[PDB]
RNA sequence: GACCGAUAGUGAACCAGUACCGUGAGGGAAAGGUGAAAAGCACCCCGGAAGGGGAGUGAAAGAGAUCCUGAAACCGUGUGCCUACAAGUAGUCAGAGCCCGUUAACGGGUGAUGGCGUGCCUUUUGUAGAAUGAACCGGCGAGUUACGAUCUCGUGCAAGGUU
RNA sequence: UAUCCUUGGGAGUCAGACUGCGAGUGAUAAGAUCCGUAGUCGAAAGGGAAACAGCCCAGACCGCCAGCUAAGGUCCCAAAGU
RNA sequence: AACAGUGGUAGGAGAGCGUUCUAAGGGCUGUGAAGCCAGACCGGAAGGACUGGUGGAGCGCUUAGAAGUGAGAAUGCCGGUA
C-alpha cells in the first residue's frame, strides 16, 4: 500500500471531513471523477492528495493504476491560530483559523 | 512572603466582583506570581547537651570498642620521610582493610602530611576526638602517649 | 443452584368459559395463569404463562347496583374533557373490552406485563377461530 | 443423591461431584465423613426426618482456599463518614465418593 | 435565549444525521470517455449532444 | 527543601478511572463525576447483598406453593406438617427441586398428608 | 548550603524594566532542551508552491528545525456484542444468548428481561428543592517560625542542678 | 448489677425540632407561642404507615443461593388462608 | 482458652501508608535507570509488586533524622480545550 499526507492545510476539519465521506472506500477511477464535479471548497485539495498517492504507488512499489482502491481515508486536525475582531463597547472577540490534516492511503484490490 | 514580591500594591482589576471571585491584589498567596505562605526562614539547630551527658557518650563509645576488639594500642608511630607509600604499608601489616582513625598525642607533621589521600583513613590529636568520629570509623588506633593523655581529662 | 429457564418453556392452550361469572372473581385467576404462576418453573423475568381463550365474554355478570353506576372514563391528553360510559352500556356493546380492561390492571406494568397480556383472546359468543393449535379445558378455582 | 447438612446450610450432592464449602479442619489429601445425610434419594428413597439412619457421605479434600476479593465501600451523603474494607472469604473444595446409605 | 446547560456527545452526533452531502449525478461522456453531469456540456472536450460547443 | 507533587495524584485518579469501565458517557472519562458513581456502587452492592438473601426465599417460596398445589394443598398447610409434625428437615431451597425430581417431592407431600388427617 | 530547578528561584536563565497600557506620575508580562559530532536530507517522483513517498547520513528520521520524554480534556478511523412499542441520578443484584482465551482464577467483553434506587460539597432544627458553588482537564493553592508561660513522657545528676 | 469520687491535660456546645401526657397564652384558631415530664430525630441505617426528619417495630464488624420471629399482613399487582 | 463487645456528627485518644532531601552498609542498571501506557496479581485500608510495549541515563532497599509532606470544591489564579 501507499500513502499521503497533507499536514496543515488551511481548512477547518469539520468541513473537509464532509467531502472524505463520499470517496472512501471506492476505487480511485471514479473518486477522481467524483472529487471533479463537487462544488465544495475542499475537493481541490483532497484531489491532490489522491492523485500524489497513486503516483507514490506506480513509481515507488510498482503496482498498477487500474487495480488500486481507497483504503484509507481520514482527516485529523492540526494546529489552530487565534486572531482578534472588534465587537461592540470593546469586546474583542477571538477568530480561530482552524487548520488539518489530510491523510489518504491506496492499496491493491 | 506576600510584602516581600515585587509590585502589587493596588486593587487588580478596577475591584470588580462582578463575574469573578474578589482579588485585593495580585501577589496574593493563590495568584500565579507569587506569595508564599509559611516557607523556610534562616536560623539555626543547634543546642546543648549537659556537661555530665558529654563525658558519658565519650566514655561509652571508647568502652565499646575493647569490647567488640577493635582497638589497637601502638607504641610510637613516627615517621621520617612523609611518603603516603610507606604509611599505606603500616596499615596492611596491622591488618586494616577498612576505615581507620589514628590519635596521635599532639600534633604530629609527618604523619599527618602522609595518610591524608588514602580514603578510609581519619588523623586527629588526642583532644580532637569526639562521638561522630569515632563512631564512624570501625577501628581506632591510638599511641601509647595519648591513653596518657585521654585519662588524665576523663 | 436454582434453575431458571430460558427458550426451553412449552405453552398451552387452555379455554375458559365466562358463562355465570363475577368479573372479578375470573380476572385473578385469569392474570395468575398469563403469569405463569401455576407452574413449578417459574422465573420471574422469562414469561412462562400459557395462552386462555375466553368464550362467552357477554354473559359476565356484576353482584349488586354495578350494572349502572360503575363508570367507565376515558380521557385524552390535555383536550379539555373526559368521556363516560355506564357499565351496562359497555356490556352490551363492548363485551370483549370490559374483560380487557378488568385483566390488564390485575397484570404488571412494563416490557413483560405488555408481553405477556399478547396471549389473552376474549371472544363473544361460543366459538373460537383456534382449532389447530388444539386447546384443553380449564376449570376455575385450583 | 442424598441431601448433606455440613457449613450451616445443605447441600444436595451426588456421587463424583466437586464442590465448595465452607473451611473444614483438614488438610489436604485428608478424608472427610458427613454424618448427616437427611434424605438419601433415588431409587431407594428414604425420608429421613432427622438424620436416616446408619448412613454417611465420603468425600476427599482437594483445596483450601480464599475466594476473590470484594470491596465494602460504605458512604453516608453530607456528613463526612466513609469507610472502606477488604474480605476474601475462605473455603474447602472437596469431591465425592461413594454415598453409602 | 440562553442554553439552560451544555449539550452532550451523542445529543450532537445525532443531530448531525441528515447533515451529509450526496454524491453528483454524473454520467459518462459518449465522445472522450470522462464523466461529466446529465445535461451539461462536457468541461474536457467541449461537446454535448453529439456535437462541438467550442 | 521542596517537596513539589509530581506522580502521586495521577495514579491515585488513574485508580478511580479503572473502577468506572463500562460507564455511560462522561462517567468513564471524567475523575469528578466518575467518583461520585463509584461511591455509589459501593452503598448500592451492599444493599443489594443482603436483599439478594431476601430474593431468593420468596423465590423459593413460589414453587414450592405450585408443586403443592399440583396435589392437593397449600404452602401453607404442607409446612405445617412437614416441618412441625412429621418431623423432616428439609428446607425451602432443597425442598424446591420439585423442578427436576418431581416424583420425589410427591413422597415428602404424601408424607404431610397423614399429619393432617 | 539535609536552598530553587523553568507556574519554582529575582519582575527578568531567552536582546527585561523590554513588548504592551496610560496625557502623566506610574503599572508591567509571555518565552529553556536536535544530535557525540551538521554528518542539518545529493539525486528521483506527485505538486504553482507548501507538504509528502523513496534513496542517503546516523546508534536512532516514530531525533528533520517550538527538532529529549511526551499524560488528560478534546477530535477521529476501523472493528466484537447490543439497539427503531420505548417513561430511565443512568448504577447495583438476578440472568439467557453471542464473542474471546488470562498474573488459571468458583476466567474476560457485551448485555434482551426482572427487583431496588430523589448527584457531590456547604449551611441549617430540617433539603431532591424555584437555597449556595462548580463548563471540562492539568499545574499551583491554607495551624508554620522566633521568644516567653504551663503540663505529660525520656535521659543525666540529685538536697544540688546548671553556666 | 459495675458504676462512683478527687486531682491534672485537651475540647466542643449556649436561637434546637416534633409526638404523647399535665398548664397558661390565642378565638382553650395555624404545622402559632411559652413552661413541666418521657421519647425519637439532631448524630440512626433496616421492616410497616402508597409516597413521609420527629408516628409503630427494632439498633448495620464483615461473608452465606440457611432457619425462627416483631409491627403489619395472606384475591391479582406483591411473599403468605379465595 | 473462655466470655463479653464492635451505628455515629462536633470532639478526645491510639496505630499506620505514601512524597522530597541528608547520614551509615549493601547493590541495581547501556545484556537498558527514572518517567509514560496496558493487564484477569497481593494486602483489613491508605497502598505494593510482576510481565509486555515506549524511553535512552540514572535509581531504589534497611535503620534513623529534617519538612515548601498528600487537593474535588475558595462567583480561587495560570494554561489548554469544548
Amino acid at each position: 500500500q501507499a500513502k499521503a499526507v497533507a499536514r496543515t492545510v488551511r481548512i477547518a476539519p469539520r468541513k473537509a471531513r464532509l467531502v472524505m465521506d463520499l470517496i472512501r472506500g471506492k476505487q480511485v477511477g471514479e473518486a477522481v471523477s467524483i472529487l471533479n464535479l463537487t462544488p465544495r471548497a475542499a475537493s481541490p485539495i483532497i484531489e491532490k492528495v489522491l492523485k500524489s498517492a497513486i503516483a507514490n504507488a506506480e513509481h515507488n512499489y510498482e503496482m498498477d493504476a487500474n487495480n488500486l482502491v481507497i483504503s484509507q481515508a481520514f482527516v485529523d486536525e492540526g494546529p489552530t491560530l487565534k486572531r482578534f475582531r472588534p465587537r461592540a463597547m470593546g469586546r474583542a472577540s477571538q477568530i480561530n483559523k482552524r487548520t488539518s490534516h489530510i491523510t489518504i492511503v491506496v492499496s491493491e484490490k | 512572603n506576600r510584602s516581600e514580591v515585587r509590585g502589587g500594591g493596588r486593587k487588580p482589576w478596577r475591584q470588580k466582583g462582578t463575574g469573578r471571585a474578589r482579588q485585593g491584589s495580585i501577589r496574593s498567596p493563590q495568584w500565579r506570581g507569587g506569595g508564599v505562605v509559611f516557607g523556610p526562614t534562616p536560623r539555626s539547630y543547634s543546642y546543648k547537651l549537659p556537661k555530665k551527658v558529654r563525658r558519658l557518650a565519650i566514655k561509652s563509645v571508647l568502652s565499646s570498642k575493647v569490647i567488640d576488639n577493635n582497638i589497637i594500642v601502638l607504641e610510637d608511630l613516627t615517621l621520617d620521610t612523609a611518603k603516603t607509600k610507606e604509611m599505606a604499608a603500616i596499615l596492611k601489616g596491622l591488618s586494616v582493610e577498612k576505615k581507620a582513625l589514628i590519635v596521635t598525642a599532639d600534633a604530629n607533621e609527618a604523619v599527618a602530611l602522609s595518610a591524608r589521600n588514602i580514603p578510609g583513613v581519619t588523623v586527629v590529636e588526642a583532644n580532637g576526638i569526639n562521638v561522630l568520629d569515632v563512631v564512624n570509623h570501625e577501628k581506632l588506633l591510638i599511641t601509647k602517649a595519648a591513653v596518657e593523655k585521654v585519662e588524665e581529662v576523663l | 443452584t436454582p434453575m431458571a429457564n430460558a427458550s426451553t418453556i412449552e405453552r398451552k392452550w387452555l379455554v375458559v368459559d365466562a358463562a355465570g361469572k363475577t368479573l372479578g372473581r375470573l380476572s385473578s385467576e385469569v392474570a395468575a395463569i398469563l403469569r405463569g404462576k401455576h407452574k413449578p418453573t417459574y422465573t420471574p423475568h422469562v414469561d412462562t404463562g400459557d395462552h386462555v381463550i375466553i368464550i362467552n365474554a357477554e354473559k359476565i355478570e356484576l353482584t349488586g347496583k354495578k350494572l349502572t353506576d360503575k363508570i367507565y372514563y376515558r380521557h385524552t391528553q390535555h383536550p379539555g374533557g373526559l368521556k363516560s360510559r355506564t357499565a351496562l352500556e359497555m356490556r352490551t356493546n363492548y363485551p370483549e373490552k370490559m374483560l380487557e380492561l378488568a385483566i390488564k390492571g390485575m397484570l404488571p406494568k412494563g416490557s413483560l406485563g405488555r408481553q405477556m397480556f399478547k396471549k389473552l383472546n376474549v371472544y363473544r359468543g361460543s366459538e373460537h377461530p383456534h382449532e389447530a393449535q388444539k386447546p384443553e379445558v380449564y376449570e376455575l378455582r385450583g | 443423591y442424598a441431601i448433606i447438612k455440613t457449613g450451616g446450610k445443605q447441600i444436595k450432592v451426588e456421587e463424583g461431584q466437586t464442590v465448595y464449602i465452607e473451611k473444614l479442619a483438614a488438610e489436604a489429601g485428608e478424608t472427610v465423613t458427613f454424618e448427616d445425610v437427611l434424605f438419601v434419594g433415588g431409587d431407594n428413597v428414604k425420608v429421613g426426618n432427622p438424620t436416616v439412619e446408619g448412613a454417611t457421605v465420603t468425600a476427599k479434600v482437594e483445596k483450601q482456599g480464599r475466594a476473590k476479593k470484594i470491596t465494602v465501600h460504605r458512604y453516608k451523603p453530607k456528613k463526612n463518614v466513609a469507610k472502606k474494607q477488604g474480605h476474601r472469604q475462605p473455603y474447602t473444595k472437596v469431591t465425592i465418593e461413594k454415598i453409602n446409605a | 435565549a440562553v442554553p439552560f446547560r451544555r449539550t452532550s456527545k451523542m445529543k450532537k452526533r445525532l443531530r448531525r444525521t441528515h447533515f451529509k452531502l450526496n454524491v453528483p449525478g454524473m454520467t459518462e461522456c459518449p465522445s472522450c470517455g470522462e464523466m461529466k453531469l446529465s445535461h451539461r456540456v462536457c468541461k474536457a472536450c467541449g461537446s454535448y449532444n453529439g456535437k462541438d460547443i467550442n | 527543601p521542596r517537596v513539589k507533587g509530581g506522580t502521586v495524584t495521577r495514579k491515585r485518579r488513574k485508580k478511580v478511572l479503572k473502577l468506572a469501565k463500562g460507564y455511560f458517557g462522561s462517567k468513564h472519562t471524567l475523575y469528578k463525576v466518575a467518583n461520585q458513581q463509584v461511591m455509589k456502587s459501593g452503598n448500592y452492592a451492599f444493599r443489594d447483598r443482603r436483599q439478594k438473601k431476601r430474593d431468593f426465599r420468596k423465590l423459593w417460596i413460589t414453587r414450592i406453593n405450585a408443586a403443592a398445589r399440583m396435589n392437593g394443598l397449600s404452602y401453607s398447610r404442607l409446612m405445617h406438617g412437614l416441618k412441625l409434625s412429621g418431623i423432616e428437615v428439609n428446607r425451602k431451597m432443597l425442598a424446591d427441586l420439585a423442578v427436576n425430581d418431581l416424583t420425589a417431592f410427591n413422597q415428602l407431600a404424601d408424607a404431610a398428608k397423614a399429619q393432617l388427617n
